[PDB]
RNA sequence: AAAUAUGCAAUCAAUA
RNA sequence: UGAUUGGUAUUGCAUGCCUGGUGACUUA
């Protein structure tokens, strides 16, 4: 599941006039490794109150502070999300989800991690 | 409508650079004329009140405060304009959605 | 003694200030996930040592913990005083519902709870 | 780095001027009293600070406040 | 070549007002002509307001590019009367 | 009076004239701020390109202009092996008022110029979602 | 100084002091931040962080010829070596379905692998 | 003074200052309310 | 310390030196054509709508 | 009772 | 007290932005 999932309809949708893929910058050192982008997906299982409204607000606040993008989805017993942003921001979000959540978090899982995105 | 041949997503026009609007230009002309002739109208009214006569002042028809209308600054439309914004519905919407009002206390999360 | 009791709370305040100074910084101070590892500052070992030991900060926190645990006695005393200050003295079927038998379900935009009924139709 | 060093030098110079030509009784009280010695000392200190204020390379705003600089 | 450096009025390192009045920055030949004409007449242009400067610039441009019949003012007012008033208000030093 | 601070603003919002409520507007400031933003975004990069075009006679021109203006030209070039870096700058266009506030950042300015920086990680006029600030893409559109 | 009973029990059941465990976790978080992981060298004087290594995304394998990482897909048998299999696309077609709003298009493909 | 974060000035001084402030506020409100007008400059029975 | 008791920035010698520096700058600009452009370059600001159109 | 001569909102005691 | 690069002419069956009506939005 993802917010960017769509089914092809019967009417034309404007396509990009051309195709150009920006290159991946592989010459990154300690002086430039902080400018790289990244993405990951997270799943949390446990117990949350108000059908996950509290966790939703907390995650939205953290993402607004960290300038992260993507989407989240919290419910009574689970939470899922797809997060994208700077590497340091992603690491901070991972630490927050692992240790700084004010609800019962029985299990945490991270998957589909990618770095160096243009 | 489900457009059969959708076009490209166009970049919106500049906020601070409206297109030519002769109506807005004439409104500015009227504003400046009133600013220049405001004292003379006061003199007219002083003279008439001293003489105790309720006479008309025809030149005010052309150089008066009431020839001025609140026109949208970014759109040029002359209706639905508030002093607190000086802009019409669409001008206000574009300004708010571009993020120019966050500094000035605008709270998009408030309905009432 | 009189002077001992006079100075007891001032010295306790000094101790509390020390605890506050220690706690006002991150646990692994000055370690950091940035300049600390990416921009180290040999001939300069006298003014800046790249080497670092964690036992010092660990011992500092170990000594700090019991002091705050003891300072919790201040909270216990304050709670005791607060409870005592409200002492009174010698000792002297079907459901009931208000504002509907049950809460009403809304399928239209509620003027009050718009933040929860926004997705619903306005008519 | 040179601009920061100049700012620190300017702050040090301002502190030295403050200690060298202190205004007895407070600036407001000195101004209200309007004594010749107080006015002379304040003017001397102000002119010395103005003369010693540097001209940085990376900023085009010559801030007279060492805090701001 | 290049524009002449501005003269700071007092306690300053630059002055955009002088450049604007002389029409050097932003460059505007009509404003340069207005400045030259007012200087020749004997009006201290630097002491004038933006409104008066723009009005004189527009009047001069219209007169030059449409004829001596223009500009035309109501109530039997004349460009010569305007120039005399400006000269009286801002004597040239 | 069950919710006082929740309704705190209601009185001013509903039953007070704007001219007597004390609420301070924003039009007369944002009007200049938007034009400042556009002017800077349009002129800064071109100024930097013009500065870096030659990149060899910059110091010579600075030396000659210092001779013309100050007559010494040793403030920036004490000796032949000293390098004077040029920071791009643009004219200040928004008529801010000089104030006695000693902490004002744009009251001690005397040159009529401000340093310009091409780098800003945080975009200031953050739009909502995909929207782009108007006047950002000048390339003509292409239709299918 | 005799350790407290709680500290002794925690050491017995974990082998480290509560502070030791907390600081180990914090140090691990601080070191394994961003896109790289730092390595620690310990001596008499203390610890230091002088080298870093790129972090390897989970469940991905680096392909030499591509020079990039490729994900590991579930359902596939990991014993099978995908570098010695090849594929051919026999046919791809644009199938159609009907819903309330109209017609929905998806695609079908037939592929041979050996 | 003795307690940290509290104003060091005299409580009676503060009381006198507050009473003066309240009195001047009442006077300002009275004057403003009396002098307020929707059509400023208009006086009844004067040539309108 | 204080500044100049009698600054020489208002002296005929200073004015003559300024004129000489101006002449030197003009001569250098005439001699070098790249420097001439790099010195006389000007850039006007125009409307983004005008740019689009 | 030699006290009072009594109708209620949508702002303000962090100041009436 | 700092004005401007034509058209409120057709084409919303070319479009962008923005709206109305009807449908949906379920996971561990």
């Amino acid at each position: 599941f993802d917010t960017l999932n769509r089914s092809i309809t019967g009417f034309r949708k404007y396509k990009a006039p051309h195709t150009t893929a920006p290159r991946v910058v592989r010459d990154r050192d300690e002086t430039n490794f902080h400018e790289m982008l990244g993405k990951f997906r997270f799943d949390l299982q446990g117990s949350f109150k108000e059908n996950g409204d509290m966790l939703r607000d907390s995650l939205l606040q953290v993402g607004r502070d960290l300038f992260l993008v993507g989407w989240v989805k919290c419910r009574s017993r689970f939470a899922t999300g797809h997060i994208q942003g700077d590497v340091h921001a992603l690491s901070y979000m991972r630490r927050y989800l692992e240790k700084h959540v004010d609800e019962s978090v029985s299990s945490v899982r991270f998957y589909e991690e990618n770095f160096g995105m243009p | 409508m489900a457009a059969r041949n959708p076009g490209p997503v166009l970049n919106p026009p500049p906020i601070a650079f409206p297109s030519f609007n002769r109506r807005c230009q004439k409104d500015w002309l009227a504003r400046r004329a009133f600013a220049e002739n405001e004292v003379n109208g006061r003199i007219y009214k002083n003279v008439y009140q001293n003489l105790g006569f309720k006479g008309p002042i025809p030149i005010l028809n052309k150089v008066g405060q009431y020839r001025i209308r609140m026109r949208c600054i970014s759109g040029g439309y002359s209706r639905g304009i508030f002093r607190f914004t000086r802009m019409a519905r669409m001008g206000m919407l574009q300004l708010a959605r571009e993020g120019w009002l966050k500094k000035y206390g605008y709270r998009p999360g408030l309905f009432r | 003694p009189a002077e001992r009791l006079h100075s007891l709370f001032a010295r306790a305040d000094v101790l509390a200030h020390l605890l506050h100074s220690r706690l006002a910084l991150p646990l692994l101070y000055p370690l950091n996930s940035g300049g600390a590892l990416t921009n180290p500052l040999a001939a300069l070992n006298s003014i800046a040592t790249s080497r670092w030991k964690r036992e010092e900060v660990m011992s500092a926190l170990a000594t700090v913990t019991p002091l705050v645990l003891a300072a919790t006695s201040v909270s216990r005393f304050l709670k005791t005083a607060h409870a005592l200050s409200y002492f009174a003295g010698p000792a002297c079927l079907g459901r009931s519902r208000v504002h509907f038998l049950r809460p009403q379900l809304w399928r239209v935009l509620k003027p009050g709870e718009e933040r929860t009924t926004k997705h619903l139709k306005w008519r | 780095a040179e601009d920061l060093h100049k700012a620190e030098i300017y702050t040090q110079t301002t502190e030295k001027l403050e200690k060298q030509w202190p205004a007895a009784g407070g600036v407001a009280k000195g101004i209200q009293g309007d004594q010749f010695f107080d006015v002379m000392a304040a003017a001397v200190r102000e002119d010395l600070q103005d003369q010693s204020r540097p001209v940085l390379v990376n900023e085009l705003t010559d801030h007279e406040n060492p805090y701001c600089m | 070549y290049g524009p002449e450096a501005p003269q700071p009025p007092a306690g300053l390192h630059w002055s955009w007002w002088e450049l604007y009045v002389k029409g050097v920055n932003p460059e505007y030949p009509p404003r340069q002509r207005m400045f030259a004409f007012l200087t020749a007449q004997g009006v201290d242009v630097l002491e004038m307001e933006i409104r008066e400067i723009e009005d004189v610039t527009r009047w001069l441009e219209m007169s030059n590019v449409y004829g001596e019949k223009f500009p035309r003012f109501p109530y039997d007012v004349t460009f010569q009367d305007k120039i005399e008033a400006l000269k009286e208000k801002y004597p040239l030093a | 009076m069950a919710f006082r601070y929740r309704r705190e603003g209601q009185f001013t919002k509903f039953r007070v004239h704007f001219d007597r409520s004390g609420f301070r507007p924003y039009i007369d400031e944002l009007k200049w701020e938007i034009m400042d933003w556009h002017y800077k975004r349009a002129m800064g990069p071109q100024m930097k390109k013009t500065l870096m075009s030659y990149q060899e006679g910059s110091e010579k021109l600075q030396y000659m202009h210092d001779l013309i203006a100050l007559g010494t030209a040793k403030a920036k070039f004490p000796h032949a092996t000293k390098r004077f870096f040029f920071v791009p700058a643009l004219p200040v266009t928004i008529p801010y008022r000089r104030s006695s506030n000693p902490f004002c950042l744009l009251s001690a300015n005397k040159t009529g110029w401000l340093q310009w920086s091409p780098k800003q990680r945080v975009p200031f006029p953050q739009p909502l979602g995909k929207r782009k600030v108007g006047g950002t893409d000048p390339q003509p559109p292409v239709f299918p | 100084v005799a350790p407290s009973a709680s500290l002794r029990n925690f050491k017995a059941k974990f082998g480290r002091t509560p502070l030791e465990a907390l600081l180990d976790s914090e140090e691990k978080f601080l070191t394994s931040a961003g896109p790289v992981d730092w390595l620690k060298d310990e001596d008499e004087n203390g610890e230091a962080f002088v080298s870093w290594r790129w972090k390897r995304p989970a469940q991905t394998v680096y392909d030499a010829e591509k020079g990039m990482f490729v994900r590991e897909r579930e359902g596939v048998d990991p014993l099978i070596k995908l570098h010695e299999l090849r594929q051919t696309l026999l046919s791809v077609s644009r199938m159609m379905s009907m819903n309330k709003q109209g017609r929905v298009y998806y695609f079908r493909a037939i592929v041979a692998v050996g | 003074t003795v307690l940290r974060g509290h104003c060091p000035t005299d409580k009676e001084f503060i009381r006198r200052a507050l009473e003066e402030e309240q009195a001047v506020e009442r006077i300002r409100k009275k004057l403003d309310k009396k002098q307020l007008q929707w059509f400023p400059g208009k006086t009844p029975w004067a040539p309108k | 310390g204080l500044g100049d008791r009698e600054p020489v920035q208002d002296t005929t010698a200073f004015r003559k030196k300024q004129e000489q520096s101006r002449r030197t700058l003009q001569a250098a600009l005439d001699h070098d054509e790249r420097l001439a452009r790099y010195h006389g370059a000007k850039h006007r600001f125009f409307d983004p709508l005008f740019r689009r159109r």
